[PDB]
């Protein structure tokens, strides 16, 4: 927590990204126009990202500090502090997997240098022109 | 300060009008067209600069020591002889927005008050100055950012890496048998690499000496015209640098600390005077960036005897070697760039270290040639 | 002098002024009265111009009309931009938050050729913002100014660049139109047109229909040119049209017929491609052709191109003397972009005219569609016309555009300089970053046109100039300067005007000429300005023109700095820059030492009320002044009492004239914010002493006598405006009402039942200015922190009421809180000579270096500053000040004293507090002051205070001893500067944080922190203070647990918790993990961890 | 003067109907008063100058033991239309005090605080004459010139 | 009543919308060309979301301006690092106009007493509730807000040998920051020492300096030990003293010590 | 890690001396 040593970098594998994530994003909706609460499994949603305001469930069942670690069975959000909204990442399951641009449009293209293609040919392969 | 306290020098007008007499002849020959614009400009500028210096001398001489302007200036309190010269007698020559000097000088002191012409000519230099100094802060900030970012790692990690390697500082100007002027910046406040052996071996100073004024003087009194000081350039540290190899710190007044971030101190300290850096900031910028110079003056790959082949438009320089073989040839050597001043002449011998033309040696060239 | 009712200022003018300084704020009014069809400008143009002068609106409507759909079956032609009277008064427009504008009408007809003939009618578009007699606009009830823009004129610029490869110069030409594609000629790329990179120079000639022998005849001289005519695959005409067709656009089928029509549409057609009368005139006069040709000319079709290539060819040939067939002989040289003959000035009129043009072009498309969709004949152009695209194009010019600025209302002079401004930045010019170091530097052509002293001190140094006192703008849009003609060494009383290019071709002599009544030259040779604006010296044979008056080159602010010539341009620049930030004082008094320009500047600035007609004052009130004129009708001027000026300072007016008093036309009646008897009085006259005083003035700091703060001499009034509204949000509806649920009674006291504060209630930081409620939670308007004082007036703009209001909002409420700022410690002071300073110490009246008569000196400015800063002016200004306050009956002599050999007009006697004028070049001389200080003035007691040298023996109030040497005391005009602690001072232990970033805010309004930059971190690390920096960069800024935990720990009085988890690192970790980079921090040995 | 009260205006930054100069410049002119008060407590004076004319410092009606010593001074000019009604509060202090706020203290909206200067002295200087030569015991004589507000 | 959102939302929305369409295209059994075009568009959308203006034309929302992608929040002069991670505004910190305070010792500085009172607002409250001056912490937080006569005698007790870090932007060298003991002064001006102006490069011509309050015992200590003016007399550059007589003191001491002949006594 | 952030500095155990403890 307080301690630190050498930091390392890598590539976020789908399994590691899934292992990060707390729930799946599966709606294009942001927030409700009337009540201004976020909709279930959309952007900003309280199920996966944790609660909006400090000690509050979606529907409004638990607002006490007494209850810590419990997950409401009504909506399914976990009653904790609101700070986690900066610490919780989501994930999006793609039906077909797409490539990362960083290892493609970088000079030289790394993906192409792994599988020995020309970057234009690789481009044509990955962008469904071949 | 008062209108009565500030005094115009009595020789000012006598000199000014005596230079006007010749300036009239210069401008007359320029008007006739017997002398070129550049020659007439050069002559006039030289004359009126001489006049400016004369008026400066008059200002220096006439004023009493009890005079407040001399007190504010000549005590070192602020300003300079130039400012009291601009205030008493004449402002002098003043440059165009390009930088070339206008042949007409400001003959009137700020006490006397300027003419619309003189003031309007003065505006150029002031505004140009204000602009270039208004950029200089940002440019020097930018330089200081790079100079901080490069030396992010150089911190005093350990006490001593335990090396005998050190850079060699002369500390003395070829005797006398003649003290060096830049000892204070060079070999002062530095730990030694070796014991200070003399002709006999009457060893005066041992290893791990701070080299204070007593020690520096003692090394001069010993009669040695060089000493081997222990520097960061020769530090065998795994991470950053080791305390003892840096030398004593300037902030503390003692041996540098085993925590000190000497890199970022150095970065700040080298980064600070860029605002006061008025040949200039381009040279330090290009030197620190290690970029190819504005004037690529060649250095000698091999030592030998110089010969002058005075070619058409440009020069051609050939060094006949000592060991025996081929002589070093360069095609086009810039005449306006000027050869190095012992002066370069047809049938002299020059060293490997010696730069051939007057200007800036290409750091990569010097590295690959020497080391 | 030559002004009806002003306090007579005795003058140090050695030369009699031949011309009277022209009406200041000219460039605005002349331009704006040009733009619209105005009778005064009409008659002015009749007096000096063509028989038919076309108004800006008329010429843009002429440039638009007619609109056709190619065919020429349906036609629309607007004309006659006739105006009515203005909508309401300025004060009412400022009151009601509306635009001070005029309804605009056009005589329009819809011609229909094939069907029956349709008649003309008067079409109404909308209200057009008009310029007041203060040369300003009032947009949305705020007083906005359009600054004049310096732009590179349409015209032909020849240039020579030295080659890097070869030792041979390269001549590059560049024409640039009003609205069209760039044509550019280069020697060997040959020509580029609409980004057509690299074409031979002869092709566009061949395309014009020029046969070989005409190339050989026209372009015979110079080599390369003929080799460039030779070097081309397509030598033939049709081939060249196909070639330039292919080069112009690679796409679209290229036909010879199409190529010629597109060429002739792109560079011959007047509507598509437009070179304005400035451009036509400039290329015409520079090439030398169309000498004695009227306006309303077209694009450079052919005849120009021949002249340009001939001029280039001669420029290569190396012979200045040239004559073109069917054109006047002009000299052949390179063209300088910095030369003001080539730099035009686009002013309010043209800058509006462009937006009217763009708006009308935006309208032309909508018309072209409308007449296409609507029925033939049965359409009615009054029926079908879009008003939006013009009113939008105008509203958007004064809405957010850089060239439409907020008027600088720190004082009149600030306004006058702000309106007499030359801006090089903005849309159509050069960007501040893009602009190089060459453009910013002063150029010899600037002289008597743009101020080579005045400019902002920021990143815009040399970029934003101010137009010079005497300079005036031409209908074209060039900066003409007035001068006097001299015939064979005999000056004339006639005043001529020079554009710069003619002044370049002539020789101009300097204003310090040996002037007798005859004006015949006695000095054998004078100093003159040469063709390249170089300082030379010549006999009266060469001299044709002479400077009308000294201080041609200065701005109004630059002009109002006495002994400017004894100052340096840098400190003078700063002097002007700060002078146009000098705050009005509750009792303003005119400088005892100034120039005459202060008297003139105020009455022209227009913030003072001037007597429009000759009469006798009927009755004087504080609210208004009523004058009974000669004819019989009365004028009642209503004074704006304590109006919040744009820059926060007050615009308080007062009447100066008595009831039983006659008043002439053009006389001062009211007292502006910075007038006392009609004279630019910004600061005060204070008895300064020049010396070091016990380190309180060290490094250009300033020392005050409490007397100033007590007597209220440098006390200002600062009014902060506070705006809030009740907009109907989607939740419910906002309300401006007293009652809030969860508050105390005692705080709800200043408010009335309606929920606004009662007028004059003193407010403490935390008080409620407007009671407002959100749908109920509280979102009331509280007085911001650092602000206090008395409530002047409350405004309300109800939805039910007639007032023009923003879109959606129902009830707007503004609040004026006025703080009477007394000159406290840490506030900025400055003279007129750039000598700035902060008030280091306010001494109690008694402990103050005081005169032998017992008067304590007000300020002590540090001596070491003066020779270093190089601005001795302030000391001569000081000296003369003593001569100004201490009245002087000079016992002249039986045969006149030497110093008074060239003594000015009857300036031998002067009473007590004699206000003196000294112009900025023809002013008080060096040795004159040595005679002027040698002047008897027994101040009550029968003794002199100040000696011949101008020093005085001071007693130290603090010590009690006399000073061992006499110190330079005297009267100095000093200026209360705007750089105030109410702006600058700011503190924050904790407070309200931002939602987006988790570090404290910036600014005093939001109660922000203070920015800890990188360079501070560098220094912290140079010290090696890891803990301090790591405390500053974690708990003091970011960490949400950190700040509350450290606050809690501090208030509890416990150990400060070790800052663990910064928000920045979480942000960057999450952000890096968002870009699919797996980052895991390993320990020295063992398994890795999450931060929490 | 400690605090002034005009019945017409509510505060310093407005104007009275039918006066030439406004309450601000009126207040700045009132500083020219040289009022003398033997009373240690705050004492209230009145001025009700009605109709046309110039209002002088003698036109105040002071209670017993309050004296105004320069009635030649000019405060404000009134037209026939205007009436100026002011009541001034004089307190006996020393030196200078800043205009105390009427928001913090329990004073009403009507009262305007003024920049109160408790300095009856106007100008004070001195010069020390030589008086008797160096020999035979030289002594200083000081002559101190004092100038009051009357 | 207006809503302030982030561009990311648009891009994530595009991606998830395209994904959720593609899923339905797989569910229905759409032709391979439609599906592969949807996959291409999805690829383009995710590519744009990770880095916009990386391939071809960027995605634009209001008025043809490109939306800031995820890599746009880690790149450029104004994304991260250069501005966001290097410099930020802090608490327990102020900024005022500087004035020369020549009475003061080199370690001493002067603070505007209101600004000071705001700058030590907790540290005063602590002592005001530790003493029987404020009955309760809330009441102390009111009393410090009202700025009552009883706090001023305490603020000396709280500020007693409690250092503050004076900094001037731009900080050109290490001595551009220096720690001082804050003396409480009336007025609205920071009373700087006349000797530290050579170091700070700060003319009293409207220049302003920031003050910072070290909170941790470590920070407080280090402020007293390292960066206290009295310690930092010599330049890091050379080791020449920078905190030395300059401009005025030079002329003062020069007049004081200059021996001139033909004088009195 | 520079200055007062090396392991030899950030880890320093400062105990009151045995002679100072009993003396108190
Ligand atoms: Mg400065
Ligand atoms: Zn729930
Ligand atoms: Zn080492």
């Amino acid at each position: 927590v307080n301690f630190f040593d050498e930091l390392r970098i890598g590539l976020a594998t789908a399994d590691d990204i899934r292992n990060w994530s707390y729930g799946e994003v599966k709606k294009p909706e942001t927030i409700n126009y009337r009540t201004l609460k976020p909709e279930k499994d959309g952007l900003f949603c309280e199920k996966i990202f944790g609660p909006t305001r400090d000690w509050e469930c979606y529907c409004g069942k638990y607002k006490r500090v007494r209850f810590k670690g419990i997950i409401c069975e009504r909506c399914g959000v976990e009653v904790t502090r609101a700070k986690v909204r900066r610490e919780r990442m989501g994930h999006i399951e793609l039906a077909a997997p797409v490539t990362h641009i960083w290892y493609f449009k970088g000079v030289p293209s790394r993906l192409g240098y792994l599988l020995d293609l020309a970057p234009k040919d690789l481009e044509k392969i990955i962008y469904f022109a071949a | 300060v008062s209108m009565a306290d500030v005094l115009v020098p009595p020789q000012k007008q006598e000199i000014l009008e005596r230079h006007e007499a010749e300036a009239d002849a210069i401008e007359r020959k320029y008007q006739r067209g017997a002398l070129n614009h550049t020659e007439r400009n050069e002559s006039l500028v030289k004359i009126w600069q001489d006049a400016t210096e004369e008026v400066g001398k008059a200002l220096e001489e006439f004023y009493p020591a009890d005079n407040p302007i001399i007190t504010i200036v000549k005590s070192g309190a602020t300003g300079n002889l130039t400012q009291t010269r601009t205030l008493a007698g004449m402002k002098g020559l003043v440059t165009n927005p390009k930088g070339e000097f206008i042949p007409r000088p400001i003959k009137s002191s700020f006490r006397e008050g300027l003419t619309v012409l003189e003031y309007f000519i003065n505006t150029h230099g002031a505004r140009k100055g204000l602009a270039d100094t208004a950029l200089r802060t940002a440019d020097s900030g930018y330089l200081t950012r790079r100079l901080v970012d490069v030396s992010q790692d150089v911190i005093v990690r350990e006490h001593d890496c335990e090396t005998e390697r050190g850079i060699n500082v002369t500390l003395a100007e070829r005797g006398p048998d003649i003290r060096d002027a830049h000892v204070e910046t060079s070999a002062f406040a530095r730990t030694l690499a070796t014991d200070a052996v003399d002709a006999n071996g009457n060893v005066i100073i041992e290893r791990g000496h701070d080299l204070g004024d007593p020690a520096i003087d003692a090394l001069l009194a010993a009669g040695i015209t060089t000493v081997k000081v222990r520097s960061v350039l020769t530090c065998t540290s795994a991470t950053g640098v080791c305390a003892m190899c840096y030398g004593r710190s300037m902030a503390t007044g003692k041996l540098v600390d085993i925590g000190e971030a000497v890199g970022i101190v150095a970065a700040q300290s080298i980064g600070e005077p860029g605002t006061q850096l008025t040949g200039g900031l381009p040279r330090v910028q290009e030197l620190f960036e290690a970029r190819v110079p504005r004037n690529k003056a060649p250095i000698a790959d091999v030592a030998g005897r110089v010969r002058l082949e005075e070619s058409d438009k440009f020069f051609k320089i050939t060094i006949v070697p000592d060991d025996g073989g081929e002589e070093v040839v360069y095609d086009k050597l810039s005449k306006r760039q000027r050869l190095r001043v012992g002066v370069l002449s047809d049938g002299d011998h020059v060293e490997v270290g010696d730069q051939l033309m007057e200007g800036a040696a290409d750091p990569h060239e010097v590295l690959r040639v020497q080391g | 002098n030559s002004v009806p009712g002003a306090p007579n200022r005795v003058s140090f003018a050695k030369l009699r002024e031949p011309l009277e300084v022209p009406g200041l704020l000219d460039v605005q009014t002349d331009s704006f009265e040009w733009l619209v069809g105005s009778d005064r400008w009409r008659q002015a143009a009749i007096d000096r111009g063509e028989e038919n002068p076309v108004g800006g609106l008329e010429e843009v409507l002429a440039e638009l009309s007619p609109i056709e759909d190619f065919s020429g079956s349906m036609s629309l032609s607007f004309s006659d931009p006739r105006f009515d009277e203005v909508k309401a008064s300025v004060d009412e427009c400022k009151d009601k938050d509306m635009t001070y504008a005029a309804p605009l009408f056009v005589t329009a007809e819809f011609i229909n050729n094939n069907t029956g003939e349709i008649k003309s009618q008067t079409v109404f578009m909308g209200d057009f913002p008009m310029m007041t007699e203060k040369g300003t606009f009032i947009i949305n009830g705020t007083e906005r100014v359009v600054v004049s823009q310096l732009v590179r004129s349409p015209g032909v610029y020849f240039d020579e660049t030295i080659d890097k490869s070869t030792e041979k110069t390269l001549h590059s030409v560049k024409v640039i139109p009003g609205r069209g594609a760039w044509l550019e000629f280069d020697v060997d790329v040959g020509v580029r047109i609409d980004r057509k990179r690299r074409q031979p120079v002869t092709v566009l000639l061949k395309a014009l229909g020029w046969t070989n022998e005409q190339i050989v005849e026209r372009f015979g001289f110079s080599e390369i040119m003929m080799g460039t005519l030779e070097k081309d695959t397509t030598s033939g005409t049709d081939e060249a049209l196909l070639d330039i067709y292919r080069k112009l656009r690679p796409g679209e089928p290229p036909t010879k017929e199409s190529a010629q029509t597109l060429l002739e549409n792109l560079f011959f057609k007047e509507k598509r491609y437009d070179l304005a009368r400035v451009g036509r005139y400039k290329v015409n006069k520079k090439l030398g052709l169309n000498a004695g040709k009227p306006i309303t000319s077209s694009t450079l079709t052919e005849e120009d191109v021949v002249a340009t290539i001939e001029y280039l060819v001669r420029l290569h040939e190396g012979q200045t003397s040239m004559t073109v067939p069917g054109g006047v002989e002009v000299p052949v040289e390179v063209d300088d972009i910095d030369h003001f003959g080539n730099r035009r000035l686009r002013t309010v009129g043209e800058l509006i005219q462009n937006q009217i043009r763009v708006g009308l072009s935006r309208m032309e498309r909508v018309v072209r569609e409308r007449m296409t969709t609507q029925d033939v004949e049965a359409i009615t152009p009054q029926t079908l016309i879009n008003i939006r695209p013009v009113v939008a194009a105008i509203k958007e010019f004064f809405g957010t555009s850089q060239l439409s600025q907020f008027m600088d209302q720190n004082n009149p002079l600030s306004g006058l300089t702000h309106k007499r401004r030359l801006s090089a930045l903005g849309p159509g010019g050069l960007s501040r970053e893009r602009a190089g170091l060459e453009v910013r530097d002063v150029h010899p052509s600037h002289y008597g046109r743009m101020c080579p002293i005045e400019t902002p001190e920021g990143p815009n140094i040399g970029l934003i100039g101010s137009l010079s006192v005497y300079a005036r703008v031409n209908p074209f849009g060039f900066i003409e300067t007035p001068y006097r003609k001299v015939e064979n060494g005999v000056v004339t009383d006639q005043i001529d005007y020079l554009t710069a290019d003619e002044e370049d071709r002539h020789v101009v002599a300097q204003a310090n000429s040996p002037t007798d009544e005859n004006g015949r030259f006695t000095e054998d040779r004078v100093m003159v300005r040469k063709k390249g604006g170089e300082v030379e010296f010549v006999s009266a044979d060469q001299v044709d023109y002479m400077d009308v008056s000294p201080r041609q080159m200065v701005s109004v602010a630059t002009a109002m700095i006495p002994f400017l010539e004894h100052d340096d341009a840098n400190r003078a620049l700063m002097g002007a820059n700060m002078q146009r930030q000098a705050v009005p004082l509750v009792r303003s008094e005119a400088p005892l030492v100034g120039t005459g320009m202060e008297l003139r500047a105020a009455i022209d600035a227009g913030d003072v009320v001037v007597a429009d007609k000759t009469g006798v004052i009927e009755e004087v009130s504080a609210d208004y002044i009523t004058v009974m004129a000669d004819d019989g009708t009365r004028q009642s001027y209503r004074l704006r009492k304590f109006a919040r000026s744009n820059h926060g300072t007050c615009a308080n007016q007062r009447p100066i004239v008595d009831a039983g008093q006659r008043v002439e036309a053009g006389q001062v009646i009211a007292d502006g914010p910075c007038t006392q008897n009609g004279e630019m009085a910004l600061g005060k006259n204070l008895l300064v002493a020049i010396m070091p005083w016990e380190g309180h003035n060290y490094e250009d700091a300033i020392i005050l006598s409490n007397r100033l703060v007590e007597e209220d001499v440098l006390t200002s009034i600062h009014i902060e405006e506070h705006e809030i509204d009740a907009r109907d949000t989607k939740l419910g509806a906002e309300e401006i009402t007293r009652d809030i649920p969860n508050v105390s009674d005692e705080v709800l006291a200043d408010l009335d039942e309606r929920g606004i504060v009662r007028i004059g209630a003193e407010v403490r930081d935390g008080d409620i200015l407007v009671g407002k409620v959100t749908p109920v939670r509280d979102t009331s308007l509280k007085v911001p922190h650092g602000e206090s004082g008395k409530v002047i007036g409350i405004r309300v703009f109800s939805r039910e009421d007639d007032d023009e209001l923003p879109a959606g909002v129902n009830e707007l409420v503004r609040v004026y809180v006025a703080q009477k700022r007394k000159i406290s410690d840490g506030d900025k002071l400055a003279g007129r000579h750039g000598n700035k300073g902060v008030i280091g110490k306010i001494l109690p009246v008694e402990d103050m270096p005081f005169l032998p008569d017992g008067t304590p000196v007000d300020i002590i400015l540090n001596t070491h500053g003066v020779p270093r800063r190089m601005n001795i002016g302030q000391i001569l200004e000081t000296h003369l000040g003593w001569v100004a306050k201490a009245g002087w009956n000079i016992d002249v002599a039986a045969g006149v004293p030497d110093w008074a050999s060239k003594l000015p007009e009857e300036l031998y006697s002067a009473p007590a507090d004699s206000t003196v004028a000294t112009p900025v070049f023809d002013g008080a001389q060096e040795g004159e002051l040595a005679g002027l200080l040698g002047s008897t003035l027994p101040n009550r007691d029968g003794e002199v205070m100040v000696d011949a040298d101008g020093k005085s023996t001071l007693f130290d109030g603090r010590s009690g001893e006399p000073f061992p040497y006499p110190v330079t005391v005297g009267y100095m005009y000093i200026l209360k500067l705007h750089h105030l602690v109410d702006d600058k001072i700011h503190a924050r232990s904790t407070g309200p944080y931002s939602m987006i970033t988790q570090q404290p805010l910036g600014g005093k309004a939001q109660f922000g922190g203070q920015r800890f930059g990188e360079m501070e971190c560098w220094a912290m690390q140079a010290y090696g203070a890891a803990y301090t920096l790591q405390e500053l960069l974690t708990i003091k800024s970011d960490d949400t647990v950190g700040r509350v935990k450290v606050y809690e720990a501090i208030v509890k009085g416990e150990n400060i918790p070790e800052p663990g988890i910064p928000e920045s690192f979480k942000v960057l970790l999450k952000e890096l993990q968002s870009l699919c980079l797996n980052v895991e921090v390993l320990s020295s040995d063992g398994a890795a961890i999450e931060m929490r | 003067v400690t605090s002034i009260r005009i019945d017409g205006v509510l505060h310093e930054f407005t104007t009275v109907p039918g006066v030439k100069e406004d309450v601000t410049d009126i207040i700045l002119n009132l500083k020219g008063l040289v009022v003398s008060s033997d009373d240690d407590e705050p004492v209230t004076m009145y001025l009700r100058k009605q109709g046309p004319g110039v209002v002088t410092a003698g036109d105040i009606v002071p209670p017993a033991g309050v004296t105004v010593h320069n009635p030649d001074m000019h405060i404000a000019t009134l037209n026939d239309k205007g009436k100026l009604e002011v009541e001034l509060v004089v307190e006996r202090g020393r030196g200078y005090v800043p205009a105390v706020q009427n928001k913090a203290s329990g004073a009403e909206i009507g009262r305007i605080p003024v920049d109160s200067i408790y300095s009856p002295v106007l100008k004070v200087t001195y010069k020390v004459e030589a008086t008797r030569v160096e020999q035979r015991t030289d002594f200083d004589k000081l002559i101190i010139d004092v100038e009051t507000k009357n | 009543g207006r809503f302030a959102t982030s561009d990311l939302n648009d891009l994530y929305r595009r991606v998830i919308n395209r994904n959720n369409r593609l899923k339905r295209l797989i569910d229905l059994g759409a032709p391979e060309i439609i599906v592969n075009n949807e996959k291409r568009m999805l690829q383009e959308s995710v590519d744009a979301l990770f880095d916009n203006g990386r391939r071809g034309r960027p995605v634009t929302g209001p008025g043809n301006r490109p939306l800031k992608s995820l890599s746009d929040l880690l790149k450029g002069k104004q994304g991260r690092f250069r501005q966001n991670l290097l410099g930020k505004r802090v608490d327990y910190s102020g900024r005022s106009v500087i004035v020369v305070g020549p009475q003061l010792k080199l370690h001493q500085c002067g603070l505007p007493k209101l600004m000071a009172l705001e700058l030590f607002k907790p540290f005063v409250m602590k002592r005001l509730v530790d003493l029987n001056h404020a009955q309760n912490i809330k009441s102390a937080k009111r009393m410090v807000e009202r700025q009552r006569p009883q706090v001023w005698d305490v603020l000396e007790e709280v500020i007693a040998e409690h250092p503050v870090l004076l900094n001037r932007a731009p900080t050109l060298h290490r001595l551009g920051i220096q720690a001082f003991e804050p003396q409480l002064v009336e007025g609205k001006a920071i009373q700087l020492h006349p000797l530290v102006c050579e170091a700070f490069n700060a003319d009293f011509d409207g220049d302003q300096m920031a003050v910072h309050l070290p909170l941790s015992a470590e920070a407080q200590a280090e402020a007293r030990i390292l960066m206290l003016s009295s310690n930092n007399i010599l330049s890091p550059a050379s080791g020449k003293p920078l905190a030395m007589p300059r401009l005025d003191m030079v002329t003062g001491l020069y007049y004081l010590t200059t021996l001139v002949e033909g004088a009195t006594g | 890690p520079a200055g007062t952030g090396i392991s030899r500095y950030r880890n320093i155990q400062v105990q009151p001396t045995e002679e100072a403890r009993a003396a108190a």
